[PDB]
């Protein structure tokens, strides 16, 4: 799609291994790529390779970002967790990977994390410090929008 | 305090549903009884914080927010479960893995919002205060009234929680007036130590001075870390001592020194399981493996296949053979590298060091004593025993030391007569050395002697003298260029696991397949090379055998072979030519 | 301050300080002369007494070339032992 | 056992391992922080010797297996450092 | 003491017997009068008794025993000692 | 209290202040501030009664601004990205930056550019195995005084985001290298405190031995390794050393072999990438510049003003330059292009070949692949100037010639008579002993003949010569 | 006030066992009669008790 956040979200590398052999390597002098080779692929191409096959072309090995250690660590203290370090995209990204693999379990998890950030982001919606530095890019953009509504409504409040 | 009971009955349930910890406690209870049946393990059960959130969040937030009220009832519950185990024929310890953190902090950021709350510090540890006993349980014997009499001593770090201080000395005629002799060796002593922790040097913000805080290490944790080691401590953050407020005029503002109790001490920067050993076993049969292995050392370094081959052949090292009622022949192989700078000679050695399984590195001068005990009133080569010592700028080192290195290398032992303690102590270490050519770049063209600069017997002691040239060519240059480029944009770790099993299993002995080969070869070397070049002695022969046996280890073969002999031949040739 | 006293420098203030054979001087003195020329004051921190005395002296020196009459065609700084920075003063 | 020990000498020293508190201080530790010591009991030193022996009782027997074969000189000679050829 | 005094009434052993420089060679040069070392320095006037035996392993002048050179040429050692 | 007022002739007094709660760590030591607080006294036995003075602080306020700097986090305002990305669009960008550094210092353009390519860091590679190549390079300003190098360093110290000027030996209390000291109840040094940035060193030949080892091991692998006592830690120095040595005896050392200057060993110069022995040849307008400046230096602050408008116009305000450097340093990591690579292959093989041919005659001077790696790091540095993720050929074409100027810098009682010593080594002493430097001293003491450098030179000569 | 908890080890009858260990002996008359009397005879002080014989 046209927005920069999505097309940038597709740019991220995933550890997906090939189910099959594919001569005519476009990545170098294989020429074919031996079966079960683990090659990092951006999301854009890797997205429909898991569908089209009745065995798919790729295994979809779970990304290091989604490692159960992480999905566990985000259940402790999200508010102090640094998202911007790990990817940095999370919600723009994770939203695709939850549909792609059709995982229910973590929905209830991320659906919680994003409330817990936001009950914090209505707190920096009032007129940073260090914290603004650790938000995810898209989340950050929402912070601009909120902070601007508030600032403007305050500047209207007086003269 | 029925609530402390609640904490115990609550933590009870957590164990045995799920039961994933209980098997480890059982394992601890069984292993020691197995040592009881034999012819050491600290008693503590690592608790992953991971699992705690699944059951109760209320009890999870507590361990972090107020550990004083929580860790000890959980602990008394763990002992209570350890006693219901099997069977008869101690306080233990919690650990707390995590699932960090909040509470994630480096020592620079801490105090006070993080005080009286669980904390994982991380940084460098210095200077590591010296290990010392600490009294806990007082035990005495009355006579003739008998029975058995004990007092319990509560220190500042007892349990967690603050308690009315018991100390000090001994009860000594508890009523009625019966005599009480101190019973030593029934009474319990927990070891105790403290180690201060500085924040990581690389994350330091400015020329502003480093801020370190002290960590007390209870029980087993003691002596687990040398100073200067990367450490992630955990523990409850405790403020002990009065701020001076206890005594009435102490007028100064300074006060309430703080430290961390316990707890875990995970260091940061072998186990072969089922599968690994199988991988080796499969891989041993393949005939070409040696070359692949020899290539596995150098992701970043061209050519030098012969030298890499050498370093492996040092990692393995010709078994060890100690004759009956006689001296032993040297097992390990020693190596030298001489060439113009940029030869990676100093670059190679660090990679020697990493995968080496030990040993200590030493660079030039260096010293004092090098390997010596120095007989301290009122060293490396010893501490490096069974390992790989590195020596950088091996030429620069004072002759005074070299004189000792003669004794270390071949003879295989160190002898100290100094004042003093008079003993012959054993350093059997393997050795590498990289040493600049005499003067400038002149090594390449210069004569077979006068080039080395460090006569004489040393030249011999080293099993292999390898020479490398920096002389330049355009083709070779291009071929350098590309790899250098790609660098800036089968597993290596498997290499040491591959190595240890190879080392203790199994020693190939020696076979009459080979001997005539190395004899032919040797005699050839003396007779022809003594016209060609120098030096050659019986030493060379010894080296031949060590190399043969080492390459046998690479082959995993229970025996020495002729092919191996041919290999040894080859590398000793490229050494010479 | 010896069981307070100035060196030649302090004593000679506004006057003329006259020294000869620099080359034979122990460094302990050399630093003193250097300091005197540099900031025009001698500071003393021992024992409990702590000050800066003021020596404004003109130094006139006699020096002896290393070895022979003219040691080399080589430059003066090379000709004599005294380091170049003290000489620049 | 006194004077048995001499400086610079590796020795297996056995003894009861004991604390001797505290003499004070007593404020600092706190506690009680024993610091201990080892009571000596027995002493066995490594590396205790001719020419001193009286007998030459049934030990001569231990000499004779060596003598009787004859040609002691070449035999012993070869028997020094056989490890080399 | 050490070495000679430390080992006496029994055999003392020496390696690299060339590189020992000078002051050492005087000690050993004297100890073949047996029964003696004499230390006159500083806080020591004593003459201690060394009953030592000496075995000395040494290397001929570099590189190895040049046959075009006479003996005593390729042995660097003075004749005062070898006697 | 501030040095302007009122020191007079006496050392200024220092009142002890207790900040607390949220004012704590609010202020970096060395920054001017204005405190408010109560004034009060505490006891602290040291009579009679004699209570000593302190100032409780409520609450502290730093001078303008001073936030942002210090207190400059990895984050910044949007408009800074704006104006930066506006600066990346300048064709003269490189050329205007090279005019920012030395408003006062006249000429010395190679040095002047070299500073720039230094500050910007370089290619940094974590590639497996654990080996990691480094950035960025090193610079030697060595030469006779009037070079302004010792002042220039003060300037770099100002510009660089995190920098420590230590001329030593270390000074005064500060050790020069990582050091383990114990808390009576890491001690600090240049390297550690300066980590991840610029370090400025002077008198680099005058530094102590034990830490000299530490340095020459540090600069290559970036990590100091300390095995002392119960702490074996290996701690990080990501610093890039900029050293200004002082050469000996003057112009004759140029007449002498170009190396051989530092101690007995050139190895130092081998480790160092860019060595610039220099000249301050005043273009007739320089010496008159400094002179005329001395003549006046009074009223009516006209010249100081002129300096200040030189500061306004003097390209980047240099307060901005800093923020810029931080920016470029964290944001983007450059990478070289293949044709540039092969270009540099040709470069280095021509170097090796030609200069070997030059050294057929045993011409006394050098070439290491380390030097090549330097050239690389310059290319990435300058690429990181243009901020581009990719290198270009021309882009390197500058670098080759710049480093070529560096090579030109690498190039630039009779000796043979004293070079004998040979007559002494032979028919005088086969042993050497009882001969020693002391002998040649008695041999060359009353012969009307030998200088310290002379004696060593002939010695080092014969040592090398193989006699 | 200073609680007491029994242990299986008791020194009372162990002393008895020591007494049966001393002066009643076979394996090495007995060694503990002579070794003791030579001390009683005052030519000897150190009593070396080997745990081997125990």
């Amino acid at each position: 799609y046209y927005d920069i956040d999505d097309v940038l979200a597709d740019g991220t590398e995933f550890p997906c291994k090939f189910q099959y052999d594919i001569p005519g390597l476009g990545y170098n002098p294989g020429r074919p790529i031996t079966k079960n080779t683990k090659l990092s692929l951006p999301l854009w191409l890797a997205r429909i390779l898991a569908i089209v096959g009745p065995v798919p072309f790729v295994e979809l090995l779970p990304p290091d970002m989604f490692s159960t250690k992480v999905m566990n660590a985000i259940k402790t203290d999200p508010v102090a967790l640094d998202l911007h370090s790990i990817n940095s995209h999370f919600f723009s990204l994770a939203i695709k990977w939850i549909m792609l693999f059709s995982e229910k379990e973590l929905a209830n998890v991320v659906s919680e994390l994003l409330l817990q950030r936001a009950q914090e982001l209505n707190h920096h919606a009032s007129s940073t410090s260090t914290f603004l530095l650790k938000l995810e890019e898209m989340e950050k953009e929402i912070y601009k929008k909120s902070h601007e509504s508030y600032k403007d409504t305050k500047r209207w409040m007086f003269k | 305090d029925a609530v402390f009971g609640d904490r115990v009955r609550r933590f009870q349930e957590f164990l045995d549903t799920f039961t994933s910890y209980r098997d480890s406690v059982r394992s601890i209870q069984v292993y020691n009884s197995n040592n009881a049946a034999n012819y050491i393990l600290p008693h503590r059960i690592i608790i992953s914080l991971d699992d705690l959130r699944e059951f109760d969040r209320s009890f999870w937030s507590g361990i972090l927010v107020e550990p004083a009220y929580f860790i000890p009832p959980a602990e008394k519950a763990l002992t209570d479960l350890a006693d219901s185990m099997d069977d008869v024929p101690h306080p233990w310890k919690l650990s707390f893995k995590g699932s960090f953190g909040a509470h994630a902090l480096s020592p620079r950021t801490l105090t006070a919002q993080h005080l009286n709350k669980l904390v994982s510090v991380e940084g460098i540890v210095t200077k590591t205060s010296l290990v010392r006993p600490k009294l806990i349980r007082s035990v005495h014997y009355a006579a003739k009234t008998g029975r058995f009499h004990y007092r319990d001593y509560t220190d500042a770090t007892t349990t967690l929680t603050t308690r009315i201080p018991t100390p000090a000395i001994y009860p000594t005629e508890d009523t009625e007036g019966n005599k009480l002799t101190t019973e030593y060796g029934y009474s319990t002593f927990i070891d105790h130590q403290r180690i201060t922790v500085q924040e990581m040097p690389e994350m330091a913000p400015a020329g502003q001075l480093p801020r370190s805080i002290d960590v007390i290490l209870d029980d087993d944790l003691v002596d687990k870390t040398k100073p200067g080691d990367r450490v992630n401590v955990v523990g409850v953050f405790k403020s002990l001592g009065a701020g001076g407020m206890n005594q009435s005029n102490s007028n100064t503002l300074i006060g309430f020194k703080t430290l961390i109790l316990g707890n875990t001490v995970y260091p940061l920067h072998q186990m072969l399981t089922d599968f690994d050993i199988r991988n080796i076993n499969k891989l041993s049969k393949k005939k070409d493996i040696f070359d692949i292995l020899s290539q596995s050392l150098a992701p970043s370094i061209y050519g030098h296949d012969h030298i890499k081959k050498a370093i492996l052949l040092m990692l393995m090292g010709g078994v060890e053979k100690n004759l009956e009622n006689g001296s032993h022949l040297r097992g390990d192989i020693n190596i030298l590298m001489v060439g113009d700078p940029s030869t990676a000679k100093s670059q190679l050695l660090r990679f020697v060091l990493n995968t080496a399984s030990l040993a200590i590195a030493t660079t030039g001068r260096g010293s004092s004593g090098v390997g010596l005990t120095a007989a301290v009133t009122t060293g490396a080569m010893v501490l490096a025993d069974r390992g790989v010592v590195c020596i950088d700028e091996f030429d620069k080192m004072t002759d005074v030391d070299r004189v000792a290195i003669h004794e270390v290398m071949e003879q295989q032992t160190v002898t100290i007569a100094k004042a003093g303690i008079h003993t012959t102590l054993n350093a059997r270490c393997s050795v590498i050395a990289a040493a600049n050519p005499v003067f400038g770049q002149y090594d390449v063209n210069r004569d077979p002697h006068q080039n080395i600069a460090l006569p004489d017997s040393l030249l011999s002691r080293f099993d292999l003298l390898f020479v490398v040239t920096d002389d330049i060519n355009e083709i070779r240059d291009r071929s350098i260029s590309e790899h250098v480029l790609r660098t800036h944009r089968v597993t290596i770790p498997f290499l040491r696991k591959y190595v240890q099993y190879a080392k203790e299993r199994v020693i190939p002995q020696l076979t009459q397949e080979a001997i005539n080969v190395i004899v032919k070869n040797y005699t050839d070397l003396r007779n022809d090379d003594n016209t060609k070049k120098s030096p050659i002695t019986a030493r060379t022969l010894e080296t031949l055998i060590r190399l043969a046996t080492a390459h046998a280890k690479v082959r995993l073969s229970k025996t020495v072979n002729k092919v191996d002999a041919k290999v040894a031949a080859n590398l000793l040739r490229f050494a010479l030519l | 301050v010896r069981k307070l006293e100035g060196g030649a420098l302090v004593l000679a203030d506004k006057g003329v300080c006259l020294i000869d054979e620099f080359d034979k001087m122990n460094d302990q003195d050399r630093t003193s002369i250097h300091e005197a020329m540099e900031q025009q004051s001698i500071s003393i921190s021992k024992a409990g007494i702590v000050t800066t005395l003021q020596a404004r002296c003109s130094i006139i020196a006699a020096a002896n070339p290393n070895g022979g009459r003219y040691n080399s065609t080589l430059p003066l700084a090379q000709n004599v032992s005294l380091t170049e920075p003290i000489l620049s003063r | 056992l006194v004077r048995s020990l001499s400086p610079g000498d590796i020795v297996d020293v056995t003894g009861i391992f004991l604390p001797a508190p505290y003499t004070g201080f007593k404020a600092l530790k706190a506690g009680l922080l024993t610091e201990t010591y080892l009571e000596a009991q027995f002493v066995r030193q490594h590396k205790k010797k001719f020419a001193s022996f009286s007998l030459t009782s049934d030990v001569e027997e231990r000499v004779m297996e060596l003598i009787t074969s004859g040609d002691v000189y070449n035999r012993l000679a070869k028997s020094i450092a056989p490890e080399i050829y | 003491g050490g070495a000679l005094v430390l080992a006496d009434n029994g055999i003392c052993c020496i390696d690299e017997f060339d590189k020992m420089d000078e002051s050492d060679r005087t000690a050993i040069h004297e100890v073949m009068e047996q029964q003696t070392i004499s230390i006159s320095k500083a806080g020591i006037n004593t003459t201690l008794n060394a009953r030592t035996s000496i075995l000395a392993a040494a290397n001929p002048l570099y590189g190895r025993y040049n046959p075009r050179l006479s003996p005593l040429d390729n042995i660097n050692l003075p004749a005062a000692l070898l006697s | 209290e501030i040095p302007e007022l009122v020191p007079v002739g006496e050392m200024p007094r220092n009142l002890t202040m207790t900040c607390d709660r949220y004012l704590t760590n609010k202020v970096i030591p060395g920054t001017r501030v204005t405190i408010v607080g109560i004034y009060s006294i505490y006891n602290s036995k040291n009579g009679v009664a004699i209570r000593t003075p302190y100032i409780k602080i409520l609450g502290i306020q730093s001078d303008v601004e001073t936030s942002s700097i210090w207190n400059s986090v990895t984050m910044f305002t949007e408009e800074e990205e704006e104006e930066f990305l506006q600066l990346s669009r300048n064709p003269k960008l490189y050329e205007i930056l090279t005019n920012s550094i030395a408003p006062s210092i006249f000429g010395n353009e190679d040095i002047k550019k070299a500073i720039v390519c230094l500050l910007m860091g370089g290619s940094k590679k974590i590639l497996p195995d654990g080996m990691r190549l480094r950035g960025d390079i090193n610079v030697l300003l060595l030469g006779d005084p009037g070079t302004a190098k010792s002042q220039l360093l003060k300037f770099v110290e100002k510009v660089s985001p995190i920098a420590v000027y230590t001329s030593g030996k270390g000074s005064s209390a500060a050790g020069l290298t990582a050091s383990v000291q114990r808390d009576p109840m890491l001690e600090g040094g240049a390297m550690v405190l300066a980590d991840g940035g610029v370090v400025c060193i002077d008198e680099f030949d005058k530094m102590r031995d034990e830490d000299r080892v530490a340095i020459h091991e540090a600069m290559e692998q970036q990590t100091i390794s300390i095995a002392k006592a119960g702490i074996t830690t290996v701690l990080n120095s990501r610093t890039s050393v900029l050293a200004a040595a002082n050469p000996i005896y003057g112009r004759y050392d140029d007449l002498k072999s170009p190396g051989d200057n530092i101690d007995f060993q050139t190895t130092i110069l081998s480790r160092f990438d860019m060595i610039f022995i220099v000249k301050d040849d005043h273009n007739e307008e320089r010496d008159i510049s400094i002179a005329n400046h001395v003549i006046n230096i009074h009223t009516g602050n006209a010249n100081a003003m002129q300096n200040q408008q030189e500061e306004n116009g003097s390209e980047i305000s240099i307060e901005k330059m800093k923020r810029y450097i931080t920016y470029c340093r964290l944001k983007c990591a450059p990478r070289l292009s293949p044709q540039a690579a092969e270009k540099l292959s040709s470069n280095f093989v021509t170097i090796r070949k030609q200069l070997l041919i030059n050294e057929l005659e045993s011409t006394e001077r050098p070439i290491t692949i380390r030097q090549l790696e330097a050239i690389i790091r310059i290319t990435e540095s300058l690429a990181k100037l243009e901020l581009s993720p990719i290198a270009q050929e021309r882009h390197v074409d500058e670098a080759i010639r710049l480093f070529q100027a560096s090579t030109m810098d690498a190039a630039s009682t009779s000796l043979s008579e004293i070079r004998r010593f040979e007559q002494e080594l032979k028919r005088r002493l086969p042993i050497g002993w009882s001969t020693s430097y002391q002998t040649l001293r008695r041999e060359f003491v009353d012969t009307h003949r030998f200088s310290q450098l002379a004696l060593d030179k002939a010695l080092y000569a014969l040592e090398k010569h193989e006699t | 006030a200073l609680p007491s908890i029994q242990l299986p080890v008791d020194y009372n009858n162990l002393f008895n066992e020591i007494t049966d260990f001393l002066v009643t002996f076979k394996q090495d008359g007995p060694k503990y009669m002579a070794m003791l009397q030579k001390v009683a005879n005052r030519e000897l002080n150190s009593v070396i008790i080997d745990l081997d014989d125990i």
